[PDB]
């Protein structure tokens, strides 16, 4: 069977017919911090307030192409990463499914990672069977690049795809990053009221209010507590 | 010559340009990533020296990467002279239809480079991602070709790297696993003929 012919036949996309970890849930869930979120407005916010510096940053600038205050790569290209990146630190990057699958690499080596998984989210349209002018193909999908600095899961995401003008990213890619294991101090740039979660700090424009504390958000990672991959035990205090 | 065409060389030596022009290329590289390897691989420098420019004026490159090539062949493909203007993803499924360093990976990807400016092309009737059965190891699937049909449906088109289950009609194949030379197309018998007389290309 050949899906693309289907696919050209009948609308329905080749993703539609693929077929489709506990107590590590419940040691992420044990030691995450307390959510953290501030109201910011990133283009005129300078991020080294944002302290300490990150094992993890999630970043999903809002993309123009999503929707069919947007920003563009040469936007993204001048936030100045590398001034919050822990020495040892991760990045991942949704850019999109068109220049910023370029730009976005752009970014990650300007920002000084190396990209080392490429996650696919995989779009279905199994409940409804206009594309970009260079574009040679019915676009599906999007591209959250994951890089590195310093020394279970798959590379896909599938969903069925959102409504129209809804630019949520599928929650999955909290679950792959957090079962990575990579640290507690995880930041999340562009995020929204909607994606605020435990062990995450998101700053972004839209927030509509803040809590984020520098003194009390470090305290968090206070010794006995500043090395926890955030899927050990908690260390017992008194 | 609408039936299937190759030439079993070594494509660092081959002289490409008594080939002709083309709507569309397509590569599946043996990059030089890790160590041993079961084929023989290309240096990156070898990459990036491939005479791919002679081959198109305007059309599209359809490239495989994979791992730190994805990087590479995003190097080679602008070298070359493409913009990537597109990005498949082949799914990598059994026969149920079921997906098979920091993550498993489900698929493999194919850049899409577009030169100069191809006219009358069939954009858009297909998407980005196909979802077939893995057969044997590096092994491409079949429905890349059916979806380079209908994007641009009769014209010429040459793969590199190909191996013998690789060959079709409306292309030239390109490979060192091929058998001999078996070309149809008058012009490119006659470019061929001129070019290496006595059949020997080194
Ligand atoms: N200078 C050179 N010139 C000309 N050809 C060269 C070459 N240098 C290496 N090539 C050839 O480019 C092809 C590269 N493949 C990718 C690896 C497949 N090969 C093997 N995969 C596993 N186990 C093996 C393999 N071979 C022995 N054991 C294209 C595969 C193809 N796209 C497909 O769909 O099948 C190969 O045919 C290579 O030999
Ligand atoms: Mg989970």
């Amino acid at each position: 069977n050949d899906y693309c012919q289907h696919f050209v036949d009948t609308g329905h996309r080749p993703q539609n017919f693929i077929r489709d970890i506990r107590l590590k849930d419940e040691l992420i869930a044990k030691s995450n911090t307390p959510p953290m979120y501030l109201q910011a407005d990133i283009e005129a916010f300078d991020i080294r307030e944002l302290t300490p510096k990150f094992d993890v940053i999630l970043l999903e600038p809002p993309l123009e192409e999503y929707y069919r205050k947007c920003w563009t790569w040469d936007d993204i290209m001048k936030l100045e990463i590398d001034e919050i990146a822990a020495p040892r630190s991760f990045i991942f990057l949704w850019c999109g499914s068109g220049e910023g699958l370029d730009l976005g690499r752009v970014c990650l080596r300007k920002w000084g990672y190396r990209r080392c998984e490429d996650i696919c989210w995989i779009k279905t349209n199994k409940n409804n069977p206009t594309l970009d002018p260079k574009a040679v193909f019915q676009r599906t999908k999007e591209h959250c690049l994951m890089g590195i600095k310093g020394t279970v899961d798959i590379d896909l995401i599938i969903t069925e795809e959102p409504e129209i003008g809804n630019i949520e990213k599928p929650v999955e890619i909290f679950h792959i990053i957090e079962h990575f294991c990579l640290g507690r101090r995880r930041l999340h740039l562009f995020g929204r009221d909607s994606t605020i979660r435990p062990g995450w700090l998101t700053v972004g424009p839209t927030l509509t209010n803040s809590n984020y504390n520098a003194e009390t958000y470090a305290s968090y990672f206070s010794a006995p507590n500043s090395y926890l991959t955030g899927c050990t035990e908690e260390i017992e205090r008194l | 010559l609408f039936p299937p065409q190759w030439i079993c060389c070594d494509i660092r030596y081959l002289d490409v340009s008594i080939l002709g022009k083309f709507a569309v290329v397509m590569a599946d590289p043996p990059w030089d990533i890790h160590m041993e390897l079961p084929y023989g691989t290309l240096t990156d420098d070898e990459m990036r020296r491939l005479n791919i420019p002679v081959l198109q004026d305007d059309g599209f490159l359809f490239l495989w990467v994979t791992g730190r090539a994805m990087e590479l062949g995003r190097e080679c493909l602008n070298l070359w002279g493409y913009e990537r203007v597109d990005e498949i993803i082949w799914v990598k499924t059994n026969q149920l239809q079921r997906i098979i360093h920091w993550l498993n990976h489900g698929k493999e990807h194919c850049l899409v480079g577009v030169k100069g400016n191809p006219q009358g092309f069939n954009q858009g009737l297909d998407c980005d991602v196909i979802v077939a059965e893995v057969r044997s190891t590096s092994h491409k699937p079949d429905e890349i070709y059916g979806m380079i049909e209908r994007l641009s449906p009769g014209t010429r088109k040459i793969e590199l790297f190909g191996r013998p289950h690789n060959v079709q009609p409306n292309w030239i194949t390109l490979g060192n696993q091929l058998d001999g030379i078996h070309l149809l197309d008058p012009d490119v018998v006659a470019r061929f003929k001129q070019r290496y007389p006595d059949g020997i290309i080194s």
